[PDB]
């Protein structure tokens, strides 16, 4: 009943087989993720990425920020996941330029230089549009809250 | 690679071919010492420096030098 | 009346029959 | 025993005695004449 | 179970002026002077001068027996000192207002001022161990009994030396009389923590609650019945306590709650002593007694019950660890390192808890009235709980390299955990990076916004809060326990959870200890240091045997300074360099604990109650804002209670600012074998050398220099010897001026 | 300071039995009843494979599991 | 929609999760699930 | 690179993308008896009956490996041959690289890496002066 | 921290790291090129006598010159 | 920060173009170079 294998039955890679890193729950969730999912081109899976940060960066300055304690709150918030997502597209496209610029084939779509460069384009427009979007649900809460509870309805 | 030069001094007694790790070194005929052997270093592009040889030398000053330069993926010992 | 934390407390206590409920439908569709 | 001389002959036990006796004239020596802060 | 060889080893002069006969690389005679420091490296080395695991056995038996003697040479040395040179026979008349103060000193060259005024007209060093306290507690009334407890140690001490000469050298026992671990652990558990516990709340019942319950009620020691006359006449302890005159009819058929007089579960402090009550520790060491001599008779011996420790490991297999402990009982009945490792670990976290427990709950009388005797003792044990958990790191990195071949145990918990070493040391190094980050990151962050002028973005209590809502849970849960969730316990655990300001003889013995977000970051600091100390101790004991690095550690051996110049540099790969940071990681961690605790019972705790019912502190409530900067630890902690310790010139205290100098000068010393290397130091001493030669008295014995584990070894004990000697005069000069 | 019994037949009569189903659970329970010191009618405890050690043992657990009964059956009342 | 009881919070957040994201996710899975391969 | 290999469990010391990028090394023996190894990589392994075929990351490892399996074992094994093996696909041969262990004379070998004086009559950095060499290889 | 602690300890330190950073996920798709690896012996030595020498600097010139200026002008 | 001296606006845009851009762009185009080819 062991449940700690070696990593695809090959017994000397450096990994084992445990139930969080090669379990059919983390195959079918690690592997689905747009860094992994199947036969997407690079920029839609970058799209998705790219979301899932910007949504994300809005609140830490947002709650947490110089201007938390102003009427200008979100806005600070919002400047500062820009500032965040284009310095991580910076970081995106320059490692693009860096690591594929040696010739590689094409097993994985991702993993050169036109695929890297359409991931980066993908996670640009998505991150942006992902922190525009959360500073849009913040600066409109009231009408969220209202039109989630039926004061408008 | 490191550089693993052996000298005149050498007196074939074997002990650094056998304290190296990668086994570098290995034990050529000579005519210059009572043991008719000294050591030589083949495949010194598989040094990493280690100095177990020049440690395990026992004359003195030293039969055997390693003179550490330009590295690479074998002489750095990464595993990665 | 009954608390904020209790609520809270009984849907993380309830996250336990969400895991074990979700392993034993997996085992059953083996 | 020629053990214990030769034990009570070694290194520690020759400096330490030799330490406490020059610590015991010093402190003897200031115990008699106190404060000799020069002649 | 009993078998010995008879006098296994001659009792003989011949060897002690043979020194390094004991390692057969010394026994041929010193050629440089690397010899000396090899000679004393390698004197209890046992496990190396020979390999029969039989000789080793009897070598630590008698090893032990030495070391007994030297404790009961000590412990005569602190009764005897109680004794003669102390004013214990004042101070037990006035425990208010005079000092204890065990140690007189001769006059020779000024040191006459050291002997300060103390109080009732003793002059001497006011001492900080809770020596007077524990005499108090243990019912000690004059100085004659002390003297009688110092001799009788003196001859117990004369006993172990006797014993330990017998079992090496004329009745040695053999190896299966030590691989007896269940005989062993029957014994250890039933007779000594057993019987020793119940030999201890005999002794209370009969000697500590008397003499204490007079001395409370106001009894001048002098009128104080010697503790036999409470034996001698039971008719005396049944005018104290009226349980004793039914005698143990109560008792032998389970009328227990008659003694419900004494024997009580009363819990807290008592008000008139600051201590604990004797009535609930006498009866706590019953308690103890009876479930220690209950769990003594759980392993198998020469009767057939019992429960072998074999079939207990080997029972223990789960899916994830596949096999299980069946391979573990030969690893610790065929090791003393792994043995010395788990009981150095929990003897550690032992002491850690004693200190932890012995501030909250003082045990003693009056222990709570002085600062001097909590401060102290605290610091103390942290101290020595943190050198042996360091301990503990070192030894599973000796058993590691030395005594665990993986021949007998495939695929057990030890084998599995050196298959995963990456793993484990992966994830806590990204937990030592997240403490640090977010306890240490938390400090910068406020020391910055405090610098800016904008503290309302700072991480206070009037700020953004950080507030320990676990921690206050846990204290609001202890609070409101003796009412329903200990139903017989009277007051509270301890005051320190919650409850009232207990103020005996004007100052507070215990008051409740507040937690905001000060407190919240200082236990993160405390998370991450206790965890990147666990980081380097447990990276040594995984990574001694071999790494990607130094594929052959295990050959190499345990003290060996490096592999070589190659590779980048493989110059501390040993598990000993990894004890040897360990060391200072340590230090750090429990100086930071200190500082904490010192802090915290000055600003929150301690102080001066005013009969109005006000409570004014020793630092007045500076904790709240200022220990989340770094600022505010150096300014209201290390300078602002330094002064005490660097103004005592030409006074009692002068001795604590002399010492704080010298751990200053012995730090900075330490600096020099640290930051230094063998090699210039040898080409130093080569042209010394050359001046000796060039006189013609250059030694025989040739100076080496220290070699690279020797240099490390003396630059981390230097380095530990200067900030616990700054430390310790910090705190003992701080204490001593705030009563 | 819970209420307790002071002694009676019934303190006599529970802890007897207590040792009764000390006596059942040490026979159902010990891996090595007959090992240990040799014992005068082995016949009488369990048909010559039961020693002095699970004398012992077994009564002496009946004693704890009865100190237990007693005091915490007085605590609670009925008893 | 006010609530009076405890964590009026919460039915704010589960009705839209349980009447959005429990369907759209689930159907999503089950839509790749029973028309894989 | 016959053999089927050992029986270990798995760790997570072991083979990095360094070796399916660039190469990796593998150790060959043959034993009789079954028994047990300790690996370079962490943890204890079985001798497989006959050919075993043990795949590491350094060279280091693989010889330290037959070092252990010389002088660890009193039926010592002394027929380990260890390779580089490549991802692209070919085998080079390493560590026998002569019938003979380099200890022992082949009486056969070429004397490489000698010098033909000692230390003291080494050239001195300053003759050689941008001259792109160094004192040693002069 | 440069100078007492030595590049052995920190070497195997980076190899658990760089275990942790080729065998997790999404972090597996960000590669190095120049392979991690620690300081070098002479290398840490200069970096730990920049460090002494830049706090000691900073210390000193720091606390000269609000010394005077708090009570000179 | 308020400015009473000629051009205060300058200090306005040239400490985020020496404290970001600068940065940014210059450890960009190391970033770049040192790993070419
Ligand atoms: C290496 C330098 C050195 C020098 C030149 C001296 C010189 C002296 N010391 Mg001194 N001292 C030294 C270091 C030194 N000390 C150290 C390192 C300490 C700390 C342990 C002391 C602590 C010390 C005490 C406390 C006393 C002396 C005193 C003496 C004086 C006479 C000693 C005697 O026995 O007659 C003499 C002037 C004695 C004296 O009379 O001073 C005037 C005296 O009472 N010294
Ligand atoms: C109930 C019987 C009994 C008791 C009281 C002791 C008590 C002790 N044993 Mg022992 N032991 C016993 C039976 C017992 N043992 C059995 C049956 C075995 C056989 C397997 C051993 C095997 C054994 C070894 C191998 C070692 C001990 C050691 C010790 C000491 C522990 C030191 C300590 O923690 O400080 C507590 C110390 C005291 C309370 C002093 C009390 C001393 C008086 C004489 C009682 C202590 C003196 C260790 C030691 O120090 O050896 C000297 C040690 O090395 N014991
Ligand atoms: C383990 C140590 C120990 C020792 C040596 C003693 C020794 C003593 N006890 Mg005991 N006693 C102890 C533990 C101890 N006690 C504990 C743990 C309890 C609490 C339950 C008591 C409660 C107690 C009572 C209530 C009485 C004694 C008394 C006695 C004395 C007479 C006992 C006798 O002859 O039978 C004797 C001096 C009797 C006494 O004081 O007479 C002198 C008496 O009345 N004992
Ligand atoms: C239960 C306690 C326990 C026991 C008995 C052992 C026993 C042993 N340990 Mg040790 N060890 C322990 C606790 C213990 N240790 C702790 C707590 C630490 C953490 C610091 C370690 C760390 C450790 C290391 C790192 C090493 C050992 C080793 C050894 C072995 C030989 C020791 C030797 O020869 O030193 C002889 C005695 C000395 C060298 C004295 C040292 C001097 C001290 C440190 C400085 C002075 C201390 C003093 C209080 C200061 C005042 C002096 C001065 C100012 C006047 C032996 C197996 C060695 C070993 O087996 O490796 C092969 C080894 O290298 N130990
Ligand atoms: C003040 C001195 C100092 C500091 C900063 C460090 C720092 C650290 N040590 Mg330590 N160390 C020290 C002295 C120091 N040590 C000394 C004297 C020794 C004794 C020999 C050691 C021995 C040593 C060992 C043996 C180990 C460490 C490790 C660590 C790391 C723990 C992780 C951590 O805290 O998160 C990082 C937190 C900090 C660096 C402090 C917070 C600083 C802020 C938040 C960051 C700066 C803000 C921002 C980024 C600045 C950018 C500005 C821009 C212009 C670039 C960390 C790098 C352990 C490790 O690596 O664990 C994985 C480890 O194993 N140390
Ligand atoms: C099953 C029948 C019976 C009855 C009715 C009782 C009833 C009781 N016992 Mg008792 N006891 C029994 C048999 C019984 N016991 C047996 C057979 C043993 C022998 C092993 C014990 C051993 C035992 C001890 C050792 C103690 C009790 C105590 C208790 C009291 C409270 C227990 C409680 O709620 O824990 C609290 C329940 C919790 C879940 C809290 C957990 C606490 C730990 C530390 C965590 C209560 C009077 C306690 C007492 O004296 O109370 C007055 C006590 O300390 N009993
Ligand atoms: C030396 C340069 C320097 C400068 C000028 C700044 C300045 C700033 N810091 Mg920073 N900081 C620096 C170094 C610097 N820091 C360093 C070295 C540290 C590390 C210790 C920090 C740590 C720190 C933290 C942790 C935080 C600040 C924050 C702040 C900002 C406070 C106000 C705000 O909300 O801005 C909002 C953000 C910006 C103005 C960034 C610019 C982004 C907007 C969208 C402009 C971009 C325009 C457009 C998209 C692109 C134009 C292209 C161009 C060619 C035309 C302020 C702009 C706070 C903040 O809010 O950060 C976001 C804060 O939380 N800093
Ligand atoms: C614990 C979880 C635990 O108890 O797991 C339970 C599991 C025990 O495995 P089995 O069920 O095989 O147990 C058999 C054991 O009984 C062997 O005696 O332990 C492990 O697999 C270790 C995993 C460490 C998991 C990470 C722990 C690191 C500390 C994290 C601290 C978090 C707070
Ligand atoms: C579940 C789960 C998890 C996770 C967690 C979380 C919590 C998540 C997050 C999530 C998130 C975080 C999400 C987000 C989302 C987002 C969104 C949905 C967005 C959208 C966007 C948009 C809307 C955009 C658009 C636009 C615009 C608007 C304009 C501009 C441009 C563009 C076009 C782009 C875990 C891992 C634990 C596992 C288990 C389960
Ligand atoms: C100074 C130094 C030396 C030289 C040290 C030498 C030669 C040792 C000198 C010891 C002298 C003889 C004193 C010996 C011990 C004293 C008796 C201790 C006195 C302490 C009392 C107060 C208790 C090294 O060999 C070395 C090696 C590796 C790293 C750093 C260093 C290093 O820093
Ligand atoms: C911490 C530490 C490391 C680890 C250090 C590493 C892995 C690199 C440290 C640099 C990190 C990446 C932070 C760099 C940030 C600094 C501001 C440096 C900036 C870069 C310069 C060009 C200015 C060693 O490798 C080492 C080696 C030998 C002796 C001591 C040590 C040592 O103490
Ligand atoms: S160790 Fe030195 S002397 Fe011996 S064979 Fe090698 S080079 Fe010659
Ligand atoms: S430096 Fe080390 S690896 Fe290189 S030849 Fe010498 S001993 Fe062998
Ligand atoms: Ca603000």
């Amino acid at each position: 009943n062991q449940v700690v294998q070696a990593y695809n039955g090959d017994p000397f890679v450096g990994h084992l087989s445990t139930p969080i890193s090669d379990s059919a729950f983390t195959r079918t969730f690690i592997g689905n993720l747009p860094a992994y999912r199947k036969g997407l081109s690079p920029i839609l899976r970058g799209l998705e990425v790219g979301m899932a940060h910007g949504y994300f960066l809005i609140g830490p300055w947002t709650l947490l920020g110089p201007l938390r304690d102003s009427e200008y709150q979100y806005i600070g918030g919002l400047i500062g996941a820009l500032a965040l997502i284009l310095v991580a597209t910076a970081a995106l496209s320059s490692y693009g330029l860096v690591t594929f610029q040696g010739e590689q084939g094409s097993g994985d779509t991702l993993q050169t230089a036109d695929g890297w460069s359409q991931f980066a384009a993908g996670f640009f427009v998505g991150g942006m549009g992902g922190a525009f979007v959360a500073y849009f649900l913040l600066e409109n809460l009231s009408v969220v809250d209202g039109i989630f509870r039926g004061l408008f309805n | 690679s490191h550089s693993v030069k052996i000298y005149d001094t050498c007196i074939g007694c074997t002990q650094c071919v056998r304290a190296c790790p990668l086994d570098v070194l290995e034990m050529v005929p000579w005519d210059g010492c009572k043991a008719a052997q000294i050591a030589s270093s083949p495949r010194t592009e598989d040094c990493v420096g280690c100095k177990r040889c020049e440690t395990a030398c026992p004359t003195d000053f030293l039969s055997i030098r390693v003179y550490l330069g330009a590295e690479t993926t074998r002489s750095m010992g990464l595993a990665y | 009346a009954l608390s904020d934390t209790q609520i809270l407390a009984a849907l993380v206590v309830a996250l336990l029959p969400a895991f074990l409920a979700f392993r034993l439908s997996t085992e059953l569709y083996k | 025993m020629d053990g214990l001389k030769s034990f009570l002959s070694t290194a520690p036990v020759m400096i330490m005695a030799l330490l406490t006796f020059t610590a015991g004239i010093l402190i003897e020596f200031n115990r008699f004449y106190p404060d000799l802060l020069f002649h | 179970k009993v078998s010995v060889d008879n006098n296994p080893v001659p009792t003989s002069f011949e060897k002690w002026g043979k020194p390094g006969h004991f390692d057969r690389t010394l026994a041929r005679g010193p050629k440089t002077t690397t010899w000396i420091w090899n000679l004393h490296a390698n004197a209890h080395d046992f496990d190396s001068q020979t390999s029969d695991l039989e000789d080793v056995s009897r070598k630590i038996f008698s090893a032990h027996f030495g070391h007994l003697a030297v404790v009961f040479v000590w412990l005569s040395g602190m009764y005897f000192h109680g004794a003669k040179f102390s004013n214990y026979e004042g101070w037990l008349a006035d425990p208010t207002h005079i000092k204890p103060s065990a140690q007189v000193v001769w006059p020779i060259v000024g040191q006459g001022i050291l002997n300060g005024d103390v109080g009732g007209g003793f002059h001497g060093i006011q001492i900080t161990s809770g020596l007077f306290y524990l005499w108090r507690a243990s019912g000690f009334t004059d100085s004659y009994q002390l003297y009688c407890t110092a001799i009788g140690g003196l001859v117990m001490a004369a006993l172990m030396l006797f014993a330990g000469w017998f079992h090496y050298h004329v009745k040695a026992p053999k190896l299966e009389w030590f691989q007896n671990v269940e005989s062993m652990m029957n014994h250890h558990l039933a007779g000594l923590l057993g019987l020793g516990s119940l030999g201890w709340a005999g002794h209370q019942i009969h000697v500590s609650m008397p003499i204490n319950k007079l001395l409370d009620a106001g009894v001048a020691p002098k009128d104080i019945p010697l503790p036999h006359e409470f034996i001698l006449e039971p008719s005396k302890m049944a005018e104290l306590y009226p349980s004793f005159a039914q005698g143990l009819t109560p008792f032998f058929t389970l009328n227990w709650g008659v003694y419900s007089d004494f024997l009580t579960f009363k819990g807290g402090l008592n008000p008139v002593t600051g201590g604990l009550w004797l009535s609930d520790t006498a009866h706590h060491h019953l308690a103890i007694a009876v479930l220690f001599i209950i769990a003594g008779h759980m392993y198998r011996t020469n009767w057939g019950i019992g429960h072998s420790m074999k079939e207990i490991l080997e029972a223990h297999k789960g899916p994830f660890t596949g096999e299980g402990h069946k391979g573990l009982y030969e690893i610790l009945t065929t090791s003393w390192h792994a043995q010395l490792a788990i009981n150095l670990a929990l003897l550690g976290s032992l002491t850690i808890i004693v200190a932890q427990h012995m501030y909250a709950m003082p045990p003693y009388p009056y222990q709570a009235i002085d600062y001097a005797t909590q401060l102290s003792l605290f610091t103390h044990h942290m101290w020595i709980g943190g050198f042996l958990i360091v301990g503990a790191g070192a030894h599973g990195a000796i058993f590691m390299v030395r005594d665990y071949d993986p021949a007998k145990n495939v695929n057990n918990l030890l084998d599995r955990m050196l298959r995963h070493r990456d793993a484990i040391i992966s994830h806590l190094n990204w937990v030592c990076i997240f403490l640090g980050f977010h306890s240490f990151g938390l400090y910068i962050h406020n020391d910055t916004m405090r610098a800016l002028g904008r503290p309302q973005d700072m991480f206070s209590d009037t700020a953004i809060q950080l507030q320990p809502i676990f921690a206050q849970w846990v204290q609001h849960l202890h609070t409101l326990a003796p009412g329903a969730t200990a139903p017989n316990a009277l007051a509270t655990a301890s005051y320190a959870f919650g409850g009232e300001t207990i103020a005996v003889a004007g100052k507070v013995a215990m008051m409740p200890i507040t937690l905001g977000t000060a407190d919240f970051m200082v236990h993160h600091i405390h998370a991450f240091t206790i965890h990147v100390t666990a980081l380097i101790l447990l990276k040594g004991v995984l990574y001694a045997r071999s790494s990607r690095l130094v594929p052959d550690k295990a050959n190499l051996g345990f003290r060996f300074p490096c592999d070589g110049p190659g590779r980048g540099g493989t110059c501390q790969v040993s598990g000993w360099d990894h004890v040897f940071l360990g060391l200072f990681w340590m230090y750090n961690s429990l100086s930071i604990v200190i500082f904490h605790f010192s802090w915290k019972m000055q600003s929150d705790v301690w102080g001066t109650v005013s009969p109005d019912g006000s409570v004014t502190h020793v630092t007045l409530g500076n904790f709240a804002q200022s220990a989340i900067t770094i600022n505010g630890w150096l300014r209201d902690f290390l300078w602002a209670q330094a002064a005490n310790v660097i103004n005592s010139y030409g006074s009692a205290l002068s001795a604590y600012g002399i010492m704080f100098l010298a751990g200053h000068f012995v730090f900075a010393f330490s600096l020099m074998f640290l930051f230094s290397g063998r090699g210039y130091w040898q080409e130093l001493i080569e042209s010394i050398v050359w001046a000796h030669n060039k006189l013609n008295v250059a030694p025989a014995i040739q100076p080496r220099a220290l070699s690279i584990i020797q240099g490390r070894a003396v630059g981390v004990a230097h380095y530990l010897l200067g900030g616990i000697v700054t430390t310790w005069a910090f705190f003992l000069a701080r204490s001593l001026s705030i009563g | 300071s819970p209420t307790t019994a002071g002694w009676s037949l019934s303190v006599g009569i529970i802890m007897c039995l207590c040792n009764v189903f000390a006596f059942v659970i040490g026979y159902f329970a010990i891996q090595k009843t007959g090992k240990g010191k040799d014992l005068a009618l082995p016949q009488l405890a369990s048909k010559k494979t039961f020693g002095l050690p699970e004398l012992l043992a077994t009564m002496s657990f009946g004693h704890i599991l009865g100190a237990g009964m007693v005091l915490g059956l007085a605590s609670s009342g009925i008893l | 929609m006010d609530g009076s009881y405890a964590a009026s919070y919460l039915p704010w957040i589960l009705i839209p999760m349980v009447g959005w994201l429990f369907p759209a996710v689930t159907m999503g899975l089950l839509f790749i699930h029973i028309e894989s391969e | 690179l016959s053999g089927q290999p050992p029986k270990f469990g798995g760790s997570t010391g072991g083979l990095l993308s360094k070796a399916n990028r660039e190469e990796k090394y593998a150790i060959t023996w043959t034993s009789a008896s079954e028994q047990v190894f300790e690996m370079p990589t962490g943890g204890a392994a079985i001798m497989n009956e006959g050919e075993n075929l043990l795949y590491l990351a350094r060279k280091e490892q693989c010889l330290a490996l037959g070092t252990q399996l010389r002088t660890k074992f009193k039926p010592k094994i002394q027929d380990y041959k260890i390779y580089r093996v490549y991802p692209s696909g070919e085998v080079q041969y390493l560590h026998p690289a002569d019938g003979v262990f380099p200890e022992k004379v082949n009486e056969g070998r070429e004397a490489q890496g000698t010098k033909t004086r000692r230390i003291g009559q080494n050239p001195e950095p300053v003759t050689i002066k941008f001259s792109g060499k160094a004192p040693y290889e002069v | 921290m440069f100078l007492i602690s030595w590049r052995g300890y920190w070497q195997e330190l980076i190899e658990t790291i760089v275990w942790a950073h080729e065998r997790t996920p999404l972090a597996n798709l960000v590669r190095w090129k120049d392979k991690p690896v620690a300081l070098s012996i002479v290398q840490a030595r200069l970096v730990g006598l920049a460090h002494f020498t830049v706090g000691y600097v900073l210390t000193y010139a720091a606390f000269l010159i609000a010394s005077t200026a708090g009570k000179f002008g």
